[PDB]
């Protein structure tokens, strides 16, 4: 019944120091299991750090040393990870797991992304797609939301609050000539649906602050 | 460091068959051998206990052996939820290591895009650029060719494509084409049209709108 959830920057410059907090709940570190970092570049595969063990025992990989420092705060169940000289490379998902023991991880984290940019952040604008303008046909039709011109990535996107997830599609983003992250959000629906039903979109960026909502309609 | 090594990198199988992933290692790591399975967007989930011992919570469908170099994941009946990337890390001696990962996508039989085209928005007009953006719905396979006419001329350059993950109930790809142009130039027309290429359809599929 254990969860761990990372919590950080979203975005980082290089030759700077990369900074993480995983926040461990229903079990305390300073009994039990040894702690781990691993993190995972895009598209490619996982890469373990290092560990500490609840004693405060502290052992790391050999690649990516000298520039790795975990850390613990056992009165706030947490246990931090430090990389310093960042460069473009460090670009990944970061996750927090238990050895447990044997060397095999059973619980990890939710995962957090950091990103190494001297970019600066944005700043979403969020436009809406309309539906198909055929709604005598009765069978389904498709709308969305388009969400345009941010940094960095991720951004999340939701419809009616959680209500609708059946039939959603959204995109993954691509990086625009103008250096911003642009995605669209889609979902198909009944067209007799269109009267009687509204249908918003919940978009939310971390790194700027931004929670825009927008409505659909034709 | 141990190395392993994963084959095949990539797997392509029909639904409701066998699939077969191996693990070579540096070194004999003995007992020592784990197995995880990482959907897209989700943190990696344990398969495989050391050895073959199974998950509490994993189906009967997968499976797992090996012992020495050698080590063999299996999954005896593919299921649709199943399309994910699977990786295998030894225990027997840090720095622990991961394999470099298998891809697995299911082989459904050929669908047909629904297509759908959306104008820019009006509240986007504003802002001095335009995007049209052109929808490919669900679709297997992944390959399909998307073509832009402005007036009935082909543009090259100002089109950029998205494609998402393969669906873990349908299992079938999506595809977004996201046409760029600026207000001054996007009012210099009138026809708009996206042209659809895909095994599903007989001939090229137009969808496309006025103004």
């Amino acid at each position: 019944q254990v969860q761990l959830q990372e919590s950080g920057p979203g975005l980082v410059k290089p030759s700077d120091t990369l900074s993480l907090t995983c926040a461990v709940s229903g079990y305390p570190i300073r009994f039990g299991y040894s702690w781990h970092w691993i993190r995972q570049p895009p598209g490619k595969g996982l890469e373990w750090m290092g560990y500490i063990h609840y004693s405060g025992y502290t052992d790391f990989n050999p690649s990516l040393k000298t520039r790795i420092t975990i850390s613990r705060d056992t009165s706030k169940n947490q246990f931090s990870l430090k990389l310093s000289s960042v460069t473009a490379v460090d670009t990944a998902v970061y996750y927090c797991a238990r050895k447990d023991s044997g060397n095999y991880f059973p619980y990890w984290g939710q995962g957090t992304l950091v990103t190494v940019s001297s970019a600066s952040t944005k700043g979403p604008s969020v436009f809406p797609l309309a539906p198909s303008s055929k709604s005598t046909s009765g069978g389904t039709a498709a709308l969305g939301c388009l969400v345009k011109d941010y940094f960095p990535e991720p951004v999340t996107v939701s419809w009616n609050s959680g209500a609708l997830t059946s039939g959603v599609h959204t995109f993954p983003a691509v990086l625009q000539s103008s250096g911003l992250y642009s995605l669209s959000s889609v979902v198909t629906v009944p067209s007799s649906s269109l009267g009687t039903q509204t249908y918003i979109c919940n978009v939310n960026h971390k790194p700027s602050n931004t929670k825009v909502d927008k409505r659909v309609e034709p | 460091e141990i190395v392993l090594t994963q084959s095949p990198d990539f797997q392509s199988v029909t639904p409701k068959e066998k699939v077969t992933i191996t693990c070579r290692a540096s070194q004999s790591i003995s007992d020592h051998l784990h197995w995880y399975q990482q959907k897209p967007d989700q943190s990696p989930k344990l398969l495989i206990k050391y050895a073959s011992h199974a998950i509490s919570g994993v189906p009967s469908r997968f499976s797992g052996s090996g012992s020495g170099t050698d080590f063999t994941l299996t999954i005896n009946s593919l299921e649709a939820e199943d399309a994910a990337t699977y990786y295998c890390q030894q225990g027997y001696d840090f720095p622990l290591t991961f394999g470099g990962g298998t891809k697995v996508e299911i082989k459904r039989t050929v669908a047909a895009p629904s297509v759908f085209i959306f104008p820019p928005s009006d509240e986007q007009l504003k802002s001095g650029t335009a995007s049209v953006v052109c929808l490919l719905n669900n679709f297997y396979p992944r390959e399909a060719k998307v073509q832009w006419k402005v007036d009935n001329a082909l543009q090259s350059g100002n089109s950029q494509e998205s494609v998402t993950e393969q669906d873990s109930k349908d299992s079938t790809y999506s595809l977004s084409s996201t046409l760029t142009l600026s207000k001054a130039d996007y009012e210099k027309h009138k026809v708009y049209a996206c042209e659809v290429t895909h095994q599903g359809l007989s001939s090229p599929v137009t969808k496309s709108f006025n103004r």
